[PDB]
């Protein structure tokens, strides 16, 4: 079985962006 | 919620599965290359919860101070599950 946590890469490339907009 | 309260929740789901995963299998293993890379990912994404405080608390508007006691947590959590995935033997 797979451990990884699904939509992590996602959620973390959207905390990027808003780091971006900030 | 917001992308930072998601990625603390997708952090500590994370660590939270390789702990039970550890629990199971307690022995030194198929997930051995697995672990190592999501940990050092985990790492990383700490990091960017850091940064992203950093500019929050230039904002006179916000306290930080909930965001870090999240972030020291997980740091906390992180610290725990690596040593015990270190010591299978």
């Amino acid at each position: 079985k797979s451990l990884r946590v699904s939509s992590l890469n996602k959620d973390r490339r959207l905390l990027l962006r808003e780091f971006y907009n900030l | 919620e917001d992308p930072f309260q998601q990625v603390v929740k997708d952090t500590k789901e994370q660590l939270n599965r390789i702990n039970n995963y550890i629990t199971r299998h307690n022995t030194a293993d198929d997930q051995e290359e697995e672990i190592q890379d999501i940990l050092k990912d985990v790492e990383e994404t700490i990091v960017d919860l850091d940064r992203s405080i950093i500019v929050m608390k230039r904002d006179e508007n916000e306290d930080v101070s909930g965001r870090e006691a999240q972030v020291k947590n997980i740091k906390q959590q992180l610290d725990a599950l690596k040593l015990r995935f270190d010591r299978r033997i």
